[PDB]
Parts: C-alpha cells; sequence; structure tokens
C-alpha cells in the first residue's frame, strides 16, 4: 500500500486507552490478555526472538533500535549471575503521555508484556521504573501486579509453566534523565540518576551488574500480542522498516489535544486534521510542528504538508520520531519562546556528569534567553550553532544531542525571525 | 598528569650552601655548579660525560608506571568489592 | 600472539592485552592522551570528556580513558575531528570556570592551564555571566576555594577507594552540581593531602602551603621520608635556601603516587 | 532556590525527632525484601520517599535515619536526597501545588493558570502561604501534555482547568474537602474534545486474530 | 457500559497505598539471588 | 598563544588569562629547528642563527 493510516479499530493494538472497559484483570481478560501465554512460554525464546525479527518492532522510546535484535542480546547461557528485564515508565519528554495512558488504562498488557520478554530474554525478573509523579498509574500497576499474582500469572508458575517470574515497580523521584536506560539501571541501584558509559552494554552489566534489556512500556505492551497474532500482521502494518501502530499524542494549538492510537507512516497532516481536530485557526495557520517529545528538531508548515510519520521519514526530513509526541505551534506564538523554554528543561533536567552537557547546555539557556529578549548579535546566531555542534556527540548519554537539535532546528528554519528580533531589539533600544 | 618533563636524563649536582645576605635576607651561595642541570638522551651518555668529566656520579633507574588493568565495568560489579557507590 | 591483539594508532601497529584502553595503548606507544577525570590509580569515571578521540571510519568520538581497543582499531590521535572535540570540551570547562589565576595556586601546575595552552583555544565565545559556588570548612590542612572545581570526581574516587572514607559527593544537578559534604564535616584522615595532589584544579589547594611559593620558583630534590618506615619517596620543593613543600614521589613497591598527611 | 548546602539550623539540626512508624518498618522489611539480598543500598530512595511521606518534608535527621537503618553512607543519601526533585529537604506546605510550565503547556496558557494561582494565593513565586497549607512551584513537564493546561496537588493531577477551574479548586481546597483528580471540563482522561473517534466500538474478545500453529 | 469512566478507583488512593500494595505483594515472590556479600562494602 | 592578548581581554576572560600567564611565565614553546636569519641592518648584515 501507498498509503498509510485510517486504522482499524479491530487493529487497534491498545484498546481500552480511552479510561473505559474496566482496567482491571477481568476486564483486561475480556478484551483479550494472558490468551495463550502459557503456549507462548512453552514455543519460548527463539521463537519469540524470532517473531520480534519477522515483525520488525522498533524502540519506541525514541531510540529507534530494533526490539528483536535488542533482545536477542541476551540470548546466552547462564552465567552464575541472574538476568533482568527493566520496563522503562519514566517518560519524562515533554509532549509524551502514552505510556501514562496504558499504565493507568491497560496495566495488564504492560504485565503480560514483562512476562514475555524475560520469558525472550530468560530473566527471573522485570523491574517497572515508574516516574515518582505517577502516584495513582503506579498504585494501578501494583493493584494489576497483586491481581496477577492472585491468578497466578507470575511467581514460581508463569501461568501454569515451569518458568518463575517477578515483577516488580519501582518509583522515581523527579529526574528526566532517569528515563535514560544507564540511568534508570543507576537510579534502580540507587545511585544517582547520572548514566554510565557504554561499554560495558546493559546485556552484560546492567542492574546489580546483571545483564540486563531496558525497554519502553509500549514496546513491552505491544509485545505479547505481536507474538499472539503473528508478527507478519505488525510488519503489515507501516512501511518497510517502520512498522506496526504508534501511540501519537497531539499538543499545543490543536483543537483537540489527544492520544490516538494510528498506523505508522500517516501523514502528518493527516493525522492532525483526523484526531486533533486540526490546527487552531487551521492549517494556514499552523506555523511549526516538534514530531517527537523534545529532542526532535523543528519542521515548518512547508515540509509538514507532506511529511510522513516514519523514523525513515522524519530523518530525510532531517527530523527524528522520537516518542511521536507532535507539539503543535500555530503563527500566534513566539517560537523563540518556545525553544528557550525546552532548553530551560533541557538545563533544568540536565544530570551535571559531562563537562559539556552541563556548561553547554547552561550557555545555552542564557544564549537562547537573550535570543527572546533581542540583545544579541547575528554572529552569535553561527556561535550557537557551533555550540550546539560541540555538545552534540561529545557526551555519555544522549540529553546532549536532545538539548542540541532543537536550537539547530531552530537556527536551520527560524533565522529570518531571530534576526528581526534582534533587528527589533536593537533599533528600539538606538 | 603530564608526563613530558619526564624522558629526558638530568644530571644534577650536589646542593651546597645557601646562607642569607645581611644586607636585603636575600639567598647567597658560594658554589658555581648549583644550577647545573644538564640532559641527556641516554644514562649511557650521561654516565660517559660524567667519567670524562671527572665527576663522582650516583646514577638511579628509570622508574617507569607499572602497566595497569583498567575497566570500566568493575565499578558496577555483580559480587566483587570494585563497586562503586557514586559515579 | 596468545591473548595479544594488534592495534594501530597513527598507523602504529603496537601488539596490547585484551582490555587495554585506548588512551593505555597511546601511551604504551608514546602518547599521552588528554584528562582531567582519569588517573591510573583510581577507577574510570569518563565524564571529564577530554580523551575524546577518533576511531579510522567511525563517525563517533571514543573516551579513550574508558573504552577498550576490540581488533585492528586506527587511532587518530591528532585528526581534525579529536582536535575539534578537545578545543570543545576546552571551551565548556573554560566557560564557567572563573579566572583566578594570580590568585590562585597551580601557577605552572595547572592542568587545566596547560591542556588548555596545548590543545583549547586562544579566545573565549562566552559572552554571559560565571557562576560561583560558597567554600567548605573541610579541614585545616585542605583549603576548599570550590568555585574553580571542574566537577571531574576525582578526589570522590579517592577517598571512596583509596581512603575510604566515603564523606565527598555530588550534590545537585546540572550546572548546580557541587562537590563536598552536604553537611559541616570536618574531612580529616590520613593520606588527605592526595586530593590536594590529585585535584587538576586549584579547587584542594594546601592551607600550609597558602600563598608562599611556585612551581617554577621550587627547586626540586628527590628524597626519602622519616617519622614512618615505610620510607616513602618524596620530593623537597624548596626554594632560596627554605623548605616549601613535601610532595610525593612515584615508587610502585613502596608508596605508589601518594603520602601520608604526617610526611606531607 | 534551593541551596544543595546544608545549614544546621535549630529547626533542622541532626537531633529533631525522626523515627519511622513500626508498619513503616514492616513497609522498609518488604522493600528491602524486593531488591536481592546483595545490594540493599538500592532501596535508599523509596525509604527515603517513605520517611518524606510520614514526616511531610525531609529533615537532616531522616536522611541520617534512613542511613543508619539501610547500612548506607550518610553522604550517599545526601546525594540521592540533594540529586532528586520530589525530595523536599524544607518544610512545604500541606497540598504543594506545582504547575507545570513547559512548552505545550505554556503554549496551552499555563501562565495564566499560574498567574490566578499567584494572586489567589497572595504567594510571589515558590513560597508558602502564612496559614502554611499551600506552596506553589513551577515544575518542568509531568508527563499530563495532552491535557496541557494541568496541575499537581500532592499525589493527584488536576487537568484542563480554566483559571476560574483552579480559582474553584483552591476554594475547595481551602473548605477542606479534597477536589476530585483528574481532567476536568468534560474529557474523562485523554480523549479527543468532539466525541471518540478513535475506538468507538466495542473490543474484540480472547481468540481474536490469533496465529496458527500457537 | 463505554459511555463513562471507569478507572475512579484511583480517586481514593491515600499517601500509603503504593507502599501497602509492595508490603500485600512481598509474600507473593520468589526467593533473591544474593551476591555472597553482606555488602559491597 | 604566541602573542600576549590586550589587557582588557585579559582581564575579562578566561581564555586570554590562562594565555597571558603561561605566556608571562613560561612563554610560548617554539617548535625544535635552527634557522639563520638575515637582516640588512645599517651597520650591515645583522645575522642570528637560532637552535
Ligand atoms: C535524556 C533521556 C531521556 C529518556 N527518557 C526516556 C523515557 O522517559 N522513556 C523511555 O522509554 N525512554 C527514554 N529514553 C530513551 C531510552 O534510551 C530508551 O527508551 C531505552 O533504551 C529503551 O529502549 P527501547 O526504546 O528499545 O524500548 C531517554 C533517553 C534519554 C537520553
Ligand atoms: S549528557 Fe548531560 S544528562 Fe547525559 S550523562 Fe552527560 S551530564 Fe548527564
Ligand atoms: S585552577 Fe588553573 S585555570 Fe583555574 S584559576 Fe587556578 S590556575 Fe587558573
Ligand atoms: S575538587 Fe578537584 S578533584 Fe574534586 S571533583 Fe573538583 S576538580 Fe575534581
Ligand atoms: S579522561 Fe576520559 S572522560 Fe575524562
Ligand atoms: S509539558 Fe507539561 S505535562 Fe508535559
Ligand atoms: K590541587
Amino acid at each position: 500500500k501507498t498509503s498509510f493510516g485510517s486504522l482499524k479499530d479491530e487493529d487497534r493494538i491498545f484498546t481500552n486507552l480511552y479510561g473505559r472497559h474496566d482496567w482491571r484483570l477481568k476486564g483486561a481478560l475480556r478484551r483479550g490478555d494472558w490468551y495463550k501465554t502459557k503456549e507462548i512460554l512453552l514455543k519460548g525464546p527463539d521463537w519469540i526472538l524470532g517473531e520480534m525479527k519477522t515483525s520488525g518492532l522498533r524502540g519506541r522510546g525514541g531510540a529507534g533500535f530494533p526490539t528483536g535484535l535488542k533482545w536477542s542480546f541476551m540470548n546466552k547461557p547462564s552465567d552464575g549471575r541472574p538476568k533482568y528485564l527493566v520496563v522503562n515508565a519514566d517518560e519524562g519528554e515533554p509532549g509524551t503521555c502514552k505510556d501514562r495512558e496504558i499504565m493507568r488504562h491497560d496495566p495488564h498488557k504492560l504485565v503480560e508484556g514483562c512476562l514475555v520478554g524475560g520469558r525472550a530474554m530468560g530473566a527471573r525478573a522485570a523491574y517497572i521504573y515508574i516516574r515518582g509523579e505517577f502516584y495513582n498509574e503506579a498504585s494501578n500497576l501494583q493493584v494489576a501486579i497483586r491481581e496477577a499474582y492472585e491468578a497466578g500469572l507470575i511467581g514460581k508458575n508463569a501461568c501454569g509453566s515451569d518458568y518463575d517470574f517477578d515483577v516488580f515497580v519501582v518509583r522515581g523521584a523527579g529526574a528526566y534523565i532517569c528515563g535514560e536506560e544507564t540511568a534508570l539501571i543507576e537510579s534502580i541501584e540507587g545511585k544517582q540518576g547520572k548514566p554510565r558509559l557504554k561499554p560495558p552494554f546493559p546485556a552484560d552489566v546492567g542492574v546489580f551488574g546483571c545483564p540486563t534489556t531496558v525497554a519502553n512500556v509500549e514496546t513491552v505492551a505491544v509485545s505479547p500480542t505481536i507474538c499472539r497474532r503473528g508478527g507478519t500482521w505488525f510488519a503489515g502494518f507501516g512501511r518497510e522498516r517502520n512498522s506496526g501502530t504508534k501511540l501519537f499524542n497531539i499538543s499545543g494549538h490543536v483543537n483537540h489535544p489527544c492520544t490516538v492510537e494510528e498506523e505508522m507512516s500517516v501523514p502528518l497532516k493527516e493525522l492532525i486534521e483526523k484526531h486533533a481536530g486540526g490546527v487552531t485557526g487551521g492549517w494556514d495557520n499552523l506555523l511549526a510542528v516538534i514530531p517527537g517529545g523534545s529532542s526532535t528538531p523543528l519542521i515548518p508548515k512547508s515540509v509538514c504538508e507532506t511529511v510522513l510519520m516514519d523514523f525513515d521519514a522524519l530523518v530525510q526530513a532531517q527530523t527524528g520520531l522520537g516518542t511521536a509526541a507532535v507539539i503543535v505551534m500555530d503563527r500566534s506564538t513566539d517560537i523563540v519562546k518556545a525553544i528557550a523554554r525546552l532548553i530551560e528543561f533541557y538545563k533544568h533536567e540536565s544530570c551535571g556528569q559531562c563537562t559539556p552537557c552541563r556548561e553547554g547546555v547552561d550557555w545555552m539557556n542564557k544564549v537562547m534567553a537573550r535570543f527572546v529578549k533581542g540583545d544579541a548579535r547575528p554572529a552569535e546566531i553561527d556561535s550557537l550553532w557551533e555550540i550546539s555542534k560541540q555538545i552534540e556527540g561529545h557526551t555519555i548519554c544522549a540529553l546532549g544531542d536532545g538539548a542540541a537539535w532543537p536550537v539547530q532546528g531552530l537556527i536551520r528554519h527560524f533565522r529570518p525571525e531571530l534576526e528581526d528580533r534582534m533587528q527589533r531589539f536593537a533599533q528600539q533600544h538606538r | 598528569s603530564g608526563v613530558n618533563n619526564t624522558k629526558k636524563w638530568k644530571m644534577e649536582f650536589d646542593t651546597r650552601e645557601r646562607w642569607e645576605n645581611p644586607l636585603m635576607g636575600w639567598a647567597s651561595t658560594a658554589d658555581p655548579l648549583s644550577n647545573m642541570v644538564l640532559t641527556f638522551s641516554a644514562k649511557e651518555d650521561a654516565i660517559a660525560f660524567a667519567e670524562k668529566n671527572g665527576w663522582s656520579y650516583d646514577v638511579e633507574e628509570k622508574k617507569v608506571p607499572k602497566p595497569k588493568s583498567k575497566s570500566y565495568g568493575a565499578n558496577f560489579s555483580w559480587n566483587k568489592r570494585t563497586r562503586v557507590s557514586t559515579k | 600472539a596468545s591473548n595479544l591483539i594488534e592495534v594501530f594508532v597513527d598507523g602504529q601497529s603496537v601488539m596490547v592485552e585484551p582490555g587495554t584502553t585506548v588512551l593505555q595503548a597511546c601511551e604504551k606507544v608514546g602518547m599521552q592522551i588528554p584528562r582531567f577525570c582519569y588517573h591510573e590509580r583510581l577507577s574510570v569515571a569518563g565524564n571529564c570528556r577530554m580523551c575524546l578521540v577518533e576511531i579510522e571510519k567511525a563517525p563517533k568520538v571514543v573516551a579513550a580513558c574508558a573504552m577498550p581497543v576490540m581488533k585492528g582499531w586506527n587511532i587518530l590521535t591528532n585528526s581534525e575531528k579529536s582536535k575539534k572535540a578537545r578545543e570543545g570540551v576546552m571551551e565548556f570547562l573554560l566557560a564557567n570556570h572563573p579566572l583566578d589565576c594570580p590568585i590562585c595556586d597551580q601557577g605552572g601546575e595547572c592542568d587545566l592551564q596547560d591542556q588548555s595552552m596545548m590543545f583549547g583555544s586562544d579566545r573565549s565565545r562566552f559572552l554571559e555571566g560565571k557562576r560561583a559556588v560558597e567554600d567548605k570548612n573541610i579541614g585545616p590542612l585542605v583549603k576548599t576555594i570550590m568555585t574553580r572545581c571542574i566537577q571531574c570526581t576525582r578526589c570522590i574516587r579517592f577517598a571512596s577507594e583509596i581512603a575510604g572514607v566515603d564523606d565527598l559527593g555530588t550534590t545537585g544537578r546540572g550546572n548546580d552540581m557541587q562537590v563536598g559534604t552536604y553537611i559541616e564535616k570536618m574531612f580529616m584522615s590520613e593520606l588527605s593531602g592526595n586530593v590536594i595532589d590529585i585535584c587538576p584544579v586549584g579547587a584542594l589547594t594546601s592551607k600550609p602551603y597558602a600563598f608562599t611559593a611556585r612551581p617554577w620558583e621550587t627547586r626540586k630534590t628527590e628524597s626519602i621520608d622519616v617519622m614512618d618506615a615505610v620510607g616513602s619517596n618524596i620530593v623537597v620543593s624548596t626554594r632560596t635556601g627554605e623548605v616549601m613543600r613535601i610532595l610525593p614521589r612515584m615508587h610502585e613497591d613502596i608508596n605508589e603516587e601518594w603520602i601520608s598527611d604526617k610526611t606531607r | 532556590g534551593a541551596l544543595f548546602v546544608h545549614r544546621d539550623t535549630p529547626e533542622n539540626n541532626p537531633d529533631t525527632p525522626f523515627d519511622f512508624t513500626p508498619e513503616n518498618y514492616k513497609r522498609i522489611e518488604a522493600i528491602v525484601k524486593n531488591y536481592p539480598e546483595g545490594h540493599q543500598a538500592a532501596a535508599v530512595l523509596p525509604v527515603l520517599d517513605l520517611a518524606q511521606r510520614q514526616n511531610g518534608w525531609l529533615p537532616i535527621s531522616a536522611m541520617n535515619k534512613v542511613a543508619e537503618v539501610l547500612q548506607v553512607p550518610p553522604m550517599r543519601v545526601y546525594e540521592v536526597a540533594t540529586f532528586y526533585t520530589m525530595y523536599n529537604r524544607k518544610p512545604v506546605g500541606k497540598y504543594h501545588i506545582q504547575v507545570c510550565t513547559t512548552t505545550p503547556c505554556m503554549l496551552r496558557d499555563s501562565d495564566s493558570i499560574l498567574e490566578t494561582l499567584q494572586r489567589k494565593l497572595g504567594i510571589k513565586v515558590g513560597e508558602t502561604t502564612p496559614d502554611k497549607l499551600f506552596t506553589l512551584i513551577e515544575v518542568e513537564c509531568l508527563g499530563a501534555c495532552v491535557n496541557a493546561p494541568m496541575v499537581q496537588i500532592n499525589d493527584n493531577y488536576y487537568e484542563d482547568l480554566t483559571p476560574k477551574d483552579i480559582e474553584e479548586i483552591i476554594d475547595e481546597l481551602k473548605a477542606g474537602k479534597v477536589p476530585k483528580p483528574g481532567p476536568r471540563s468534560g474529557r474523562f482522561c485523554c480523549e479527543p474534545a468532539g466525541g471518540l473517534t478513535s475506538l468507538t466500538e466495542p473490543p474484540k474478545g480472547p481468540g481474536f486474530g490469533v496465529q496458527a500453529g500457537l | 457500559d463505554t459511555t463513562t469512566y471507569k478507572n475512579l478507583q484511583h480517586h481514593d488512593y491515600n499517601t500509603y497505598t503504593f507502599l501497602d500494595l509492595n508490603l500485600d505483594l512481598s509474600k507473593f515472590r520468589l526467593p533473591q539471588p544474593s551476591s555472597g556479600r553482606e555488602s559491597p562494602r | 598563544k604566541v602573542s600576549p592578548p590586550k589587557r582588557a581581554e585579559m582581564k575579562t576572560s578566561m581564555e586570554s588569562l590562562i594565555h597571558h600567564f603561561k605566556l608571562y611565565t613560561e612563554g610560548y614553546q617554539v617548535p625544535p629547528g635552527a634557522t639563520y636569519t638575515a637582516i640588512e641592518a645599517p651597520k650591515g648584515e645583522f645575522g642570528v642563527y637560532l637552535v
């Protein structure tokens, strides 16, 4: 199929996204969950990993790495140490709400995916590191986990199989950087949320020094339905190498900001006009869009006209598909102030380990504040571009890249706006 | 942490008396061979130069640092004591 | 070649053991990679980012202090990408570093100054205001001017692993992250002037050796130590016929790199 | 705002009375059992959170008590408490209003919410009301961005709020009854505000679309 | 049935709900591996 | 790294102060080599053989 979108409700993988249909275990069994899971576990780890590889599911964390290959990193025999699955329920990126929605409205999908992924890797426990601000979501997840333990779906007989698994929930304490892979591992281990270098990879040294695999909530939540319904089906959705369904959050200046499940490779304009009710004032009033959450740069209306919603499509459009969090800005907004607020966010949420990210993102925050006021000079635009290029690729984790990229997008597209602000400031202060 | 000031063999003399000037409090000296750092590319060259000029010498061997096993993954050990508590 | 792997640096073809880092291979050939947080007797931190080097046919620079060489790598230590990385990291350090060099104590002993002159740029693009951090009262031996700390955690790693007191650490996040004790703590152990040694900047200086001399002034005499039967090797830094400072020497079989507080 | 240096005030000395309730001791035992037999220092974060939930804020005696219980260095406990932002190292109000001011929320006008809260409570930026039950602070993204004009009071999210909506929420809090958490002004959780456009039909039950051979 | 919100049991959660649920869950879990040490010291 | 910066830049900049300090304490490192430079001085050919 050349065109994508208009996903069928019977093909929606995240039924009960809107809080109906009794999120507890009885409603999960009515909607279809924990079905043939014993058959899946007895079918075994190699079959599950081959199912993931044939489905072609990619990380849904924003990373974009092939889930099947990443999970098949740990198909080794035993070492002496246990193995762990870790789920990232931190969801700290601006624009992103999908993990919160699925944890509070269909948590048994997350629990079943923890069990299936833990069996696929070969493991004894899944630590769900949830965000600290999601107290009600964490309590609902604990209610679901207690119901699964009472039903015998976890612990000493995984759904009647001879596999032993445990599911723990550990809450954060308010750090966006703890959504990172190794920083989350450190936060579980009880230190500060500072990411560690790679190598060693988490598949060799993770939490407590054990082989671990860190996976997104949406990834593990679509995992057991991928195993159950094939994977050729999941690859049938979406384009080549960008396959399946995706939870798009749409926020900002849209008529109905909402979280909706939609097929991959759907047009941005089609997605907004079909699910968000359109831009406030119209598609002509649309100025810019951030398609990923906050780590991805801007795309203006001109390229937003025809862009698709793939990793490859946004890479071609000099952006990325991160958490699929379409932030929409119409013409009646301060785009420089929005980008400066994003740099404020990255300055406040930097963990402070690397000198590049630490000092450079503080520097970016000050330069962007002066850009918003107008008291800069047009040479400082290229100076800020070089500061961004110095930050990017020179840090331990990708928060430095995710702070450099919105600056690069703003400089790339809305440079006459910055120059206009500077000349207006200069002529009004002289 | 720089090591460029090593790797050249220095010949120096024994330190003599540096007393205090009665007028100004400066450091007065009586021997001319006080600041006599001589640079040589090899220990045998320094030995030959000292023997040729007729000075008694004490030569001490080069103290290279020992090659050490370094692994970043030891900071997060599962059972060993090398696990750190702070990054 | 039993358990020996061939790695190239600038085309040279040195054999190293597995698990050898890029920095260790480069120093085995003879090149000293710039560093601020790596210390050969401390655990690898990898946070100062000064040791970023380019591997051939690899788009991303790697940290030489932590990355182990795999096989057939060609380490391009003097490439344009590596020089740009070093300039960027040095610029980021000196952006918020305070211009305290004359009133400082690392006059000719500053790794930050020397590596700036050798690998950083010659100018600053920083047009903003620098941060400032309130000082601590860590003891009568170590004077802490923590405004000029570069957050390299070397003192933290030393006091956790070698001294083993676990009293130093990082409090805060981002540019506000500070090194020290959260409480008013009197960090007084033996082997506690070695943080003055290993601190590359003048954040941790010697309080008795407050403002008395400069390294270019000091004549260095390599001697041994008494009042301890270990017999650790020291350097007496004198000036104008007066003993000014006692530094440690390097003897791997007696005292390694450091000495005790009594002999210091 | 808050300084990462303890000044040792009379109200926050390392002798202020802190100890866990016996049921909190049982909860700490459950947490330590959740972590493996080695690496019990991984329980620093939730035990410190439990101390905060018991005591309101987190004094230095509470931090030292958590360190003593878990046999962890107090400096490591201070590292955790200073690093993470949800730990209150100063006494806060009873309700602790947190207004998200990141980019999609300020696109949907969280500044009006913040200024109406400011003029409603009489506090400027980040201080406490005199009756010691409200502390208004700005925060970053709280994860509810499709419900962009939102706020967090203690553990509850109040979303899609007009200025009069946040005023009447504050009136309800001053009256004493806790207001209903969640998004107000029509939406249940996150659906579009024009009716359902996504699911709109009963979900298929078990066995639907099951591949053969499984 | 499908026209009403039904997550309303998150309304009546107290400050100790998560930890009480964890304490209730502590009896359902398998014995955990040891590192061979009381602590990393 | 060869010429000292201006005094205002030295008192307002970090790299400038570092370079001022190092040029006025150690001086610039000249790369190794030997040259003979001859200049038509008024008395005659004035030469410097620098190693
Ligand atoms: C600063 C930063 C924040 C991140 N926050 C999140 C987050 O909130 N949730 C998430 O799932 N991944 C987050 N990630 C990306 C993780 O690296 C990634 O999700 C993780 O490797 C899981 O892989 P997956 O996407 O294949 O499941 C973050 C990364 C960075 C650098
Ligand atoms: S890039 Fe920033 S947030 Fe990431 S590890 Fe470095 S200092 Fe921490
Ligand atoms: S530590 Fe070095 S760069 Fe910093 S003020 Fe002192 S001499 Fe200058
Ligand atoms: S005080 Fe010195 S040794 Fe310690 S982190 Fe700062 S710069 Fe490094
Ligand atoms: S020496 Fe490698 S990052 Fe500091
Ligand atoms: S940006 Fe405000 S809740 Fe996410
Ligand atoms: K020092």
